[PDB]
RNA sequence: GGUCUUAAUUGGAAUGAGUACAAUGUAAAUACCUUAACGAG
């Protein structure tokens, strides 16, 4: 599968409708969206499962259902998370929504009733679940943890499909699409790998190549990377990545190098560049998006040659910690996840204009 | 097996024996036992037990007649038609020199080209031609001579047109180092100097030259490669299958 | 510099996982007093900077390599903590699986001090 | 009328059988590495000598020699993958000066010590030979393993074995059921 | 609980069937007892066990995984017609 | 003369070699891989 979607010159851009909604709880972890009515799913570092509907583009999202935790599940499979669920996604049929977190237990939920449908213990001391990705149109399930392990589960069989090993560093981020394969990034490794699951094969990517290259390049006339933050897989054959040093790198299987690279995406503040907090694309399109506590949504376009990208524009509408980004259309309405504190706990300085909840954006054409 | 013809491309291990073509219309080294076609080339069969099970169902005709023998010796210009599956092949060469997997239309399946091998006066004073596939047709056009080729109907026998062998005809190579090359002629010294559609020149013995039409105008569909492939052929068969 | 900072942060991370690291100005000071510090890492953006100014002095007296990295947030992450760290001490272990990496960092720091 | 199974031996004994000086050296090694006999050192003295030979030959060729280049770089890369040759001492001149400890240091054996996991080269052995150690998904019970670089991190107790989740053991489990049958009812 | 994947599914109407590659994951169990694959591979299609046949099993070393070859027929009479008999006794 | 600096005693806290239901393996068997009941002073 590849990109057949070129709207890149259509977008309502500047006039995009921007709004916010204040929420009850604090430190919002993640946001998912089910598209066949539209659905919205967020779990909280406050120990709650939270469900809304945006299905109108004329108005802000609207309450549906919630179920809140406590300490009351503390012991080893118990129905509920007494600790913080660090990621969430829902069954691509909309029949289910699943959660995992600091307590390294799998709690999957029947959405409609919104009560535990099932629970699978991960079985480790180290097994905290960092991220979740479904394959399209499937209850196949890819899951990543810091024990370097990758776990796969087909929902309706509620059974453990497969397991993988192999990043020298912890596994922050995985992306997945219709065909069977997925990608993981090893953070402080400065590497990223691809996974053909049945074939059980990984292919390898290395960034991080020093400064005193930039300098030496540009003296014919400013940052190392410490870690690979995140990855959004645009097609089968191309994808993008981002790093605390604010470098955005589109990588492609064609070469073992990055096929294009960018610096200081969200800017700086010797001195500190911004991390790239949330990197997300809409499938098989020419456009992706990033966000950071510098609070400017940066929407980038792929050029038809697909050999470079360009900025479409910025949406100031969000400020502070940006965990997740999701594009839902029927037009476009982007739902942003903003807490005042980053997902994994190494804190980000003096967030101001800070807030907690959903951010709304309405684009058309 | 090992003393079998290389161009069947049977592996070395597997067993001791190869099929060994029945007696039939094509010499043993120049043939392609159906079993090799069904199981080895087309992958419809696994076992030899299953090749048979297929054939007894009368699932396969060669030149229009159901043929029911595992080791029946099919060969060059033969048709082979599996009905319950809708496919029509014609056995014609790779440029490697391998009977190629070459699907042909649901027409075309209706005729074949045969090389005339002999042309003689049978008894009662009636004349006959003999083709390379061991067909004898009586009463042929008096202009037909040895080495000419001849469009046979197939449902009836019956020659329905012919091509003379002379300088400039389009030509298939049916044996030897150049087995599979196609090309015009140039010169008969017997040896036949052939030139292909790339001004590449080569010789073979007259015995190995087969006339298939006029330059740029073959009378049959040529495999991928225009004899300048049996592998491409196999890649399409298993993949569409 | 940028290169040495990444080298340092990576060794700090490995030391954290192997429990061969002490975090904080006070804990760092104690490793120095006990002579069990291979080297000291400090954050250059520590605020106020005064809380750690005794470390360079102490390291010089103990002949222990010390260096500043630019970000307390980054050093905190390397220490495997969701909080900023302004000082860290890689402790002694001659049988450490990462002894060579620690020695490499020491040599780099020593060269800078010269 | 079959096809020979090719084999070779993996160690070599020393010329002078009774040098006190060499004997002591070997014992220190056995002790500091949790080794079993001499062959366990002999094997490595042998592995080394061939590497050094390989190296020597190459070094006599002209640098820029396709042979030298192609195989030298390979020997180095191989030696580094396993963490024998330092991330840079990456030259033939340096493999020559490589020595036995440098290999001996990367045994599973010595690594399972080297990150807690054992607190002894001897606990380590018995741990390894008793299944409680996977490299990745895979149990590994050969002490002689040879832990490659980016594989350092994946070494841990196994999904089977008390020390990795999953039951305790059958001597513990025996103990649970003696406080059971008598003292319970 | 087992995870059952069939790769390489091709139609062979010459023997009126589907040919595929069996891939069953055995995460903690021990093994599969192929009758139960006649069960699940029966009910995953319309097959009523005696129209499927699965034989080609050699397990994965280390455990937990089994890979082989499998056959689905229409018309259980054709399973009585076409199969080799030493599985018909199975 | 010089120079450094443990047990014929006791106490309680995992594993396969074997052995063996099973299933697995096999043409049928056997061993391996899995695994109930067993199996260390």
């Amino acid at each position: 599968g590849r990109v057949f979607r070129y709207f890149g010159d259509k977008l309502l851009i500047s006039e995009a409708k921007q709004s916010f909604t204040r929420v009850g709880e604090n430190n919002l972890t993640c946001i998912s969206c089910f598209q066949p009515r539209l659905f919205a799913y967020t779990v909280s570092k406050d120990l709650q499962l939270t469900k809304y509907d945006i299905t109108d583009f004329s108005k802000r999202p609207k309450k549906l259902k919630y179920a809140k935790g406590g300490a009351k599940y503390i012991p080893n499979t118990t129905e509920g998370h007494y600790d913080e669920i660090l990621t969430v996604a829902a069954s691509p049929d909309g029949k289910y929504v699943v959660t995992g977190g600091r307590d390294r237990k799998l709690i999957v939920w029947s959405t409609e009733s919104l009560s535990p449908v099932k629970v699978i213990p991960t079985k480790d001391r180290r097994g905290e679940v960092l991220s979740l990705a479904f394959r399209k149109n499937s209850d196949q399930l890819y899951a990543s943890c810091a024990d370097f392990k990758i776990r796969t589960y087909s929902i309706n069989q509620f059974s453990q499909l497969e397991i993988l090993y192999g990043h020298h560093d912890i596994v922050e981020d995985i992306s997945a699409l219709a065909m069977e394969r997925c990608v993981t990034v090893g953070a402080r490794d400065r590497t990223a790998m691809l996974w053909k699951i049945p074939d059980e094969t990984r292919l390898t990517f290395r960034g991080g190549d020093e400064p005193q290259k930039l300098l030496r390049r540009w003296m014919k006339e400013f940052f190392c990377e410490g870690s690979i933050d995140v990855v959004s897989m645009v097609d089968d054959f191309h994808f993008i990545t981002g790093s605390d040093n604010g470098n955005i790198c589109l990588w492609s299987l064609a070469k073992k190098k990055p096929i294009f690279t960018e610096r200081i995406a969200h800017g700086i503040l010797l001195l500190q560049p911004f991390w790239i907090t949330s990197l997300y694309a809409i499938p098989y399109s020419n456009v992706f998006i990033s966000g950071s506590w510098s609070g400017s949504l940066k929407v980038w376009k792929i050029s038809d040659n697909l050999r470079s990208f360009e900025l479409l524009g910025e949406l100031s509408g969000a400020k502070g910690v940006v965990t997740k980004i999701q594009v839902v259309e029927s037009k476009f309405r982007i739902l942003a996840s903003i807490a005042k504190e980053h997902r994994l706990g190494r804190w980000i300085a003096n967030v101001s204009g800070a807030r907690n909840g959903i951010y709304s954006a309405v684009i058309d054409q | 097996r090992l003393a079998a013809p290389h161009h069947w491309l049977l592996d070395k291990l597997s067993g001791c024996y190869a099929p060994r073509p029945s007696a039939g219309p094509h010499k043993l080294r120049e043939s392609l036992p159906l079993i090799v076609f069904l199981r080895n080339r087309l992958k419809y069969a696994l076992n030899g037990r299953e090749v048979k099970a297929i054939l007894m169902q009368r699932h396969v005709k060669v030149d229009g007649k159901v043929r029911t023998d595992t080791t029946y010796p099919a060969g060059f210009m033969d048709v082979i038609t599996l009905d319950a599956t809708n496919e029509n092949f014609r056995l014609v060469y790779d440029v490697k020199g391998r009977f190629a997997v070459h699907r042909i239309t649901d027409e075309e399946a209706s005729y074949k080209l045969g090389k005339v091998k002999k042309v003689q006066l049978g008894k009662k004073g009636v004349p006959y031609v003999v083709t390379h596939d061991g067909r004898t047709i009586r009463y042929p056009d008096p202009n037909i001579k040895v080495n000419d080729t001849v469009k046979i109907d197939l449902a009836s026998g019956k020659i329905t047109d012919f091509i003379k062998f002379d300088a400039g005809k389009l030509v298939y190579v049916t044996g030897g180092r150049n087995l599979g090359r196609i090309g015009t002629i140039v010169h008969k010294e017997d040896l036949v100097h052939i030139k292909d559609s790339l001004d590449n020149t080569f010789v073979t013995r007259l015995n190995n030259v087969f006339v298939i039409g006029e330059q740029g105008k073959p009378y049959i569909s040529l495999p991928k490669g225009k004899g300048i492939s049996i592998a491409e052929e196999r890649d399409r068969r298993r993949a569409q299958q | 510099d940028a290169a040495l900072t990444q080298q340092i942060l990576d060794v700090v991370q490995q030391a954290a996982n192997l429990r061969q690291l002490k975090k904080g100005a006070n804990e760092a000071t104690k490793t120095l007093n006990r002579g069990i510090s291979e080297f000291i890492i400090m954050a250059a953006d520590c605020e106020p900077i005064e809380i750690l100014l005794h470390l360079p002095l102490l390291c010089e007296d103990k002949n222990v390599p010390y260096v500043f990295v630019p970000s307390r947030v980054a050093l905190g992450r390397a220490c495997g903590v969701s909080r900023p760290v302004i000082a860290a001490s890689i402790t002694t272990n001659d049988a450490s699986a990462i002894k060579t990496q620690i020695y490499a960092v020491k040599d780099k720091i020593e060269t800078l001090l010269i | 009328p079959r096809a020979p199974r090719t084999y070779s031996k993996t160690y070599s004994t020393p010329k002078r059988p009774y040098e006190s000086s060499r004997l002591d050296a070997e014992l220190k090694l056995a002790g500091e590495f949790g080794l079993k006999n001499k062959k366990e050192i002999y094997r490595i003295s042998f592995q080394l000598s061939k590497i050094r030979r390989a190296a020597r030959d190459l070094l006599t060729r002209d640098e820029k020699d396709p042979k030298r280049l192609f195989e030298g770089n390979a020997l180095i890369r191989r030696l580094v993958r396993v963490g024998v040759l330092s991330e840079d001492k990456k030259k033939l001149d340096y493999v020559l000066a490589l020595k036995v400890e440098d290999f001996l240091e990367r045994r599973l054996q010595t690594q399972v010590y080297k990150l807690g996991l054992a607190k002894s080269v001897h606990h380590a052995r018995v741990l390894i030979t008793q299944r409680h150690i996977a490299v990745g998904k895979q149990i590994v019970n050969i002490p002689s393993f040879m832990v490659r670089l980016d594989s350092e991190k994946h070494i841990d107790f196994a999904p089977t074995s008390p020390f990795g989740g999953a039951r305790p053991g059958r001597v513990a489990r025996r103990n649970a059921a003696r406080k059971a049958e008598a003292s319970g009812e | 609980a087992v995870t059952i994947r069939t790769r390489k599914v091709i139609s062979n109407p010459l023997l009126a069937r589907k040919q595929f590659v069996v891939d069953v994951l055995h995460p903690n169990r021990a093994n599969v007892s192929k009758d139960e694959l006649r069960e699940k591979l029966a009910e995953v299609y319309k097959a009523e066990k005696d129209a499927v046949s699965v034989f080609g099993f050699r397990t994965q070393f280390g455990g937990g995984k089994s890979v082989g070859f499998g056959l689905v027929y229409n018309s259980v009479a054709e399973a009585k017609k076409f199969e080799p008999t030493y599985r018909l006794v199975r």
